[PDB]
């Protein structure tokens, strides 16, 4: 075959791996920290301290609350009607108009904050003989005296308040969220002087349900110089179904009602700035970018957001395990 | 890791190898010489990006829950939304560590692997005419010019050609 | 050996693995998608369509839900004393008799729901001075007028309606289970009429508990005639207690117990037919085979289940990779 | 996978070999044929239905639990009934994702392995009088009829019988 | 090179691995009995049956309940101002006083037992026109005729109870608990009898919250020679906030405050006998180690305690497989 | 396991061997003996302590949560406050499950893998001059007393000065 060759000789071929003069810890099953020529980290940490205004509808509350908005608050008429994918409230707000309470106040904001909607139809309820449109200094509207655009304060006419008896069908092929309360007096003398008989009672009820609060009379602490209450009810009236309204006084009476959808919509608690951005991300601490699958920014989320964690980070390694050849 | 190659029997890396992940050294009668192999070096490589895409997969997004933080002391229903969410964190927590524990031991047997099947590779090529001097070194053991270390690179070799040489060159000596 | 050895040939060995013309893809660590010579499916995602009525013990409640059933509407005198493994309530069920509504009607379902049983109990209760058996219109029992079965309209007596006050001690060593409710009347002539005090009241307690309520005078919507409703609450009283019922106006009396028991009992609303084949696990949509680990066909379950999941298909690899000669 | 059998230095497989998932082709003295190897075939399938068997083991019972459709809207509480469930489904959801992909992944190696271990056996066993042609194929150098073939395959071959006449064929020739 | 001079031979050299005799069975992924050399139980199964004092504060209740030890039974004068990180109540824990109910009982129990002090203020407050610190016979402290430590119960002074109206502000910086009540009387003539008006009512409030209690006349079963019932209500009042306490009758007055803190406390049910060790896991059935992972004791649990499981054994094997020499 | 060491071409386990978990016997002209590997004795006991510390690091603590014994019935809360805590538990006891079913198959591959990497390298060490008889002994082909022995067994083993020997003796004979 092949003649005489005459230098028979040899060669060596080694076979080898990279390795690099940095490299970064990673931890094993069986280790915690063995060292890898490179790693990823997994663990979103830190906010823009930002929430972007886009995509999501972000609504800034400045100094109204979603309850006071709702109601209609004076100070807060700005937002009649709004919408919101995320309705975020700020520490600063606050309430300025007539002392009220909420029974179920967490389930009130809940419920409207995924409704997602303020929108607000005025339905013609006819209150006969009884004053319309009662106003408080506590809640002044401009130069007068007011309450929340969307309640109705009826107190006695001459020297009656009748038993108010009304209806309202629900007719339109969705629900209606009805708002109304209850006013209870300081004294005796309140109660007389404003609705005649010395124990009011309201009575709202579907064919579905019914609500009889009686007002509690008494003194509470003196609140924007008032010592009475008027506390806040809510009663969804389904498509068909109808409302009956009855009282015999201490009625704060709905005006119509808001519409209720279902969507994405929810509310959060947050003083960070609205800027302008894309994030999917929002958190309260600001928006943070959703590349990587776990975060360790807050608990608190709305949108498409990394799964909260407990660790603040967590390194994927993406390359063999590193062992150099020189020294340290 | 499982294999042995990488931290085994091949004692260590070689910062210098700047073109590729598992590579060639050699020497022979026309000079020294390295170069990167970049088959291994690509399929060490595509399964890590396999795994790390599946592990950046799709965020599902959440838009109303429950509330996470109070401002007053209410008791029982309270006590349960911290609880059904402290369980949630600790839960997925707990499922973040050991992901990435059994992810970096996988990557790390994975690439030794890689290393080792590049090792038996290039020692079925070579056949008989070379012995492993057990750190991860050939010993060639017929005259292999750099096309003949080229050939061996690029998986064309062809043993049967040196075969008598090496044969020669390998046994007999004087034994 | 032989002696020489002269026939010098050689032989060829190989070794390989087999490859399938189909094969399917899974998923890996690496890989999302990668094919293997075979594999099973883990995720149940079909239902037949039935109820099997086998082997837990499914009540069907045709045009009854569970609470009607308790309280004894007419239409549903069928159900009484009955039990079951699984109250299965159906989207067509009504209601047809006198106008009530339950105060946490969802925890007196559940409650009744898992007892699993209506076996109601007669007690001796002795009304002094009122009248028993009142009924309506609203409640027809056959030709007449009638009531819920299990309980006892009082109404005056002439022209009285005095404290009723009486009492009835668990002795057994089980647990008693009392429906009761209060008579809201639509105006004070109605009140008056019936019960004679201008406001009723009633208290029911044990040794460990109390519940007074007031009614509620007012017009509520036109249901069956009527605008007047009951509302319904519910005593457990263990053993060694007593209850003592009391008042002074609107008692809707009980007539005995329920008993209540512990097991695996639960109720499912569902309109899938039940049907005679033998199945553990049953959906909403129909029973399904709990051999796969997971299931996607409905997150509401009862019985030996898969663990409902996302997911609509999850294959496990049951063979090795399919690396097909050619492929034919 | 990690052994580089399968998919491997194994080009591809036998779709052929319908008696068996490993096996033996060969060419010799008395012509050609095929086999099954059964012993890593049950090896591979028992392993396989081992893991099987545990991920199907015991669907837990449930009976009455909480409500999970709700058709009047009624805030607080109805808020968190949703969220426990629906916190319950997705962590089930990541733990069947990454139970079938740990699974599989490891279901793909197991058969690499027992490839490998077949491959590895086989050459033990024929020891000095064959040699890897480095795509799973040994050449045998000496004369070797069917029950030849037949003891290599039931594991009763002999290599001493044959070393003296392997040896010569093998290295003698010319070098 | 090297010189053989004479020998000829050969030698064998042999790799292994040790076998035990005895062996324990382990899961696996692909079996569920495999032999190993050696194994380690991660699941926790037994419990000392004592609860360690130490390191936490545990409080034993004696016969003791917390809410008990709150407002101020007798029996358990023992119990004031005292402080504890875990107040294990005993089922043997009795009541002994007036007949009282808590209608959020749960949660108040919920809400001490964190706060985990007892540390009680006493405030001047001045009831003028009503008889203070009335007892009575189902309380007897000492000799004598008593009441709960830290409740206070006015009745009518001469022929009048006057409309109570006080007020008491927080002015400290921390937040402050008043725990109060209302009396249901047996009867009309008890009612008149102490507080003269036929009905009371009790409204307690902050700036930020209202409750107003009517009283509830009826029989209730004999407790202690009584028919009559306090029923406890309870108010956080804020720093910088006031409570205002108004009533016509029936009122179970507050001697001062709580205070409330943040920490580690919580209650725990449990007839476990303490002992003197250290042990920083307690389960109502004793103290466990906390060295295995997991635990299978009770779901139970304070303190640092390993993850309850349902499993009552896992081995973690920590050695090779076991292929003996001869059998197993 | 994943590489057919033990329980695989190594026959079965040596309760003699009390001094550590792999090792060497030996037959020479000189005797029998029988004497523990320390390194890959240390290499599987570490990465097995490693393995478990990681288990056993940090129970974490919970101090007031909710209650999970009743004594009333209560309805709906009472019915989400015991499908909180039977999801957790169910959701905690799968985790352990899968965790020690995972740790065991580990534990059974890694000590497999010890094993072969201690056969490797001794084959790599003895070089031209034995040869494997399959069932994890080699047959050394030289003479090799008791200091060749403990040569190979602490690693010092220089193949060069008896490969003549061992050549002649392995090949030569008379074939
Ligand atoms: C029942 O008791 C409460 C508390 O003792 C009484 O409330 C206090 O009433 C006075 C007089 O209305 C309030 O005074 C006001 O103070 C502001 C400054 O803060 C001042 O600018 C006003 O001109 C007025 O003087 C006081 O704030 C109020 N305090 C609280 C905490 O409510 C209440 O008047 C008593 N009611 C009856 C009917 O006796
Ligand atoms: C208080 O106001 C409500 C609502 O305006 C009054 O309810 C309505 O009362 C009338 C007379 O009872 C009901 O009429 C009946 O309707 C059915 C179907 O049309 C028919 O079969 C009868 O012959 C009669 O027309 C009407 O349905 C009812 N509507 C609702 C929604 O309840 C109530 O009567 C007022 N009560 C008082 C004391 O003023
Ligand atoms: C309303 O009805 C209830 C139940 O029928 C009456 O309760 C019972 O009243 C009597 C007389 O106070 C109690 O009797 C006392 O029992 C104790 C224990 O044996 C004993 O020391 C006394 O000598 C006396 O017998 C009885 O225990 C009590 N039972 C219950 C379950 O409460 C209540 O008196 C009636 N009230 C009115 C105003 O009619
Ligand atoms: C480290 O890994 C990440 C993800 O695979 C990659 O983007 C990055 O470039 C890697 N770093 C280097 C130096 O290759
Ligand atoms: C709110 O929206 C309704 C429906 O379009 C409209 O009739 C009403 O006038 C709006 N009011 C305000 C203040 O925008
Ligand atoms: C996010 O906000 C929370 C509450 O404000 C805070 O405790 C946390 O440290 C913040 N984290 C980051 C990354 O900003
Ligand atoms: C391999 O290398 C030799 C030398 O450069 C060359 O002639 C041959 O064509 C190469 N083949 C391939 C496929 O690269
Ligand atoms: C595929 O796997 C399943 C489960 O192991 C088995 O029942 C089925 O027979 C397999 N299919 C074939 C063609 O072997
Ligand atoms: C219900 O069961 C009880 C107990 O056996 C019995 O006394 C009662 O008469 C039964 N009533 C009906 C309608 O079945
Ligand atoms: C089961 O029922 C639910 C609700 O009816 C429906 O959305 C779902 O698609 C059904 N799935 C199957 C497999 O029938
Ligand atoms: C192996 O094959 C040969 C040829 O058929 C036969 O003589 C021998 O007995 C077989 N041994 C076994 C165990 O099958
Ligand atoms: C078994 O394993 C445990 C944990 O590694 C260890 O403490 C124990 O000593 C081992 N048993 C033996 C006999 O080595
Ligand atoms: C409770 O503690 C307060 C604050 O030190 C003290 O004024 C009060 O007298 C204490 N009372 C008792 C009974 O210890
Ligand atoms: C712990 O206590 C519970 C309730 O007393 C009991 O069912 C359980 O069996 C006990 N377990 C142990 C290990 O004592
Ligand atoms: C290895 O063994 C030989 C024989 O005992 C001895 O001379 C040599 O120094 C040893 N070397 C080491 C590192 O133990």
């Amino acid at each position: 075959q092949d003649l005489p060759g005459n230098d028979n000789s040899t060669a060596t071929l080694c076979l080898g791996h990279h390795a690099v003069p940095n490299g970064t810890l990673v931890k094993t099953i069986t280790d915690d920290q063995i060292e890898v020529t490179n790693a990823t980290e997994l663990v979103q940490s830190s906010s823009t301290g930002k929430i972007c205004n886009n995509p999501h509808r972000i609504l800034d509350g400045i100094d109204c609350t979603l309850i006071d908005a709702l109601l209609g608050d004076p100070h807060c008429d700005v937002f009649q009607n709004e919408t919101w994918d995320l309705f975020v409230e700020r520490s600063k707000a606050f309430s300025n108009c007539y002392p009220y309470d909420v029974p179920d106040y967490a389930s009130l904001r809940s419920l409207v904050a995924s409704s997602g909607t303020l929108e607000f139809i005025t339905e013609g309820f006819t209150w006969t003989g009884v004053t319309q449109n009662g106003g408080s200094n506590a809640c002044k509207r401009g130069p007068g005296s007011g309450f929340f655009s969307r309640l109705n304060w009826l107190t006695k006419s001459g020297s009656t308040y009748p038993v108010l008896n009304v209806t309202m069908p629900n007719n339109d092929n969705f629900d209606k969220l009805y708002i109304w309360g209850i006013h209870h007096p300081s004294t005796n003398q309140e109660q007389t002087s404003l609705y005649v008989q010395a124990s009011g009672r309201v009575t709202v009820s579907t064919r579905r349900s019914q609500q009889t609060i009686i007002p509690n009379i008494g003194s509470r602490p003196w609140v924007r110089g008032l010592s009475s209450r008027i506390s806040i009810y809510w009663t969804i009236v389904k498509p068909g179904d109808v409302l009956v309204i009855n009282s015999n006084g201490n009625l704060i009476a709905p005006r119509g009602y808001f519409k209720m959808r279902t969507g994405k919509s929810s509310i959060m608690r947050s003083d960070a700035p609205i800027d302008t951005c894309i994030s999917e991300c929002i958190t309260p601490n600001g928006s943070i970018p959703n590349d990587k699958p776990f975060q360790n920014v807050n608990k608190i989320t709305y949108g498409a957001c990394p799964k909260y964690v407990k660790q603040n980070t967590l390194k994927l390694a993406t390359g063999m395990r590193n062992v150099p050849e020189k020294q340290t | 890791g499982l294999f042995g190659a990488i931290a085994g029997f091949i004692e260590n890396g070689w910062e210098g190898m700047i073109d590729g992940w598992y590579g060639f050294r050699h020497q022979n009668s026309e000079g020294t010489g390295q170069a990167a192999d970049l088959k291994s070096t690509q399929a060490a490589i595509d399964q890590i990006n396999g795994k790390l895409n599946r592990v950046i997969e799709k965020t599902n997004e959440k838009f109303h829950q429950i509330e996470k933080e109070f401002s007053e002391v209410e008791g029982r229903i309270q006590d349960l939304e911290k609880y059904v969410e402290d369980t949630k964190i600790d839960l997925w927590s707990y499922n973040a560590e050991l992901l990435v524990a059994l992810e970096n031991q996988h990557t790390i047997d994975l690439t030794d692997s890689e290393m080792n099947k590049l090792f038996e590779k290039t020692r079925r090529q070579l056949r008989e005419n070379a012995e492993e001097m057990g750190n991860g070194c050939f010993k060639i053991y017929h005259k292999c010019d750099n096309a003949c270390i080229e050939s061996i690179r690029n998986g064309t070799y062809d043993h049967d050609v040196y075969r008598d040489e090496a044969l020669n060159n390998r046994f007999q000596i004087k034994g």
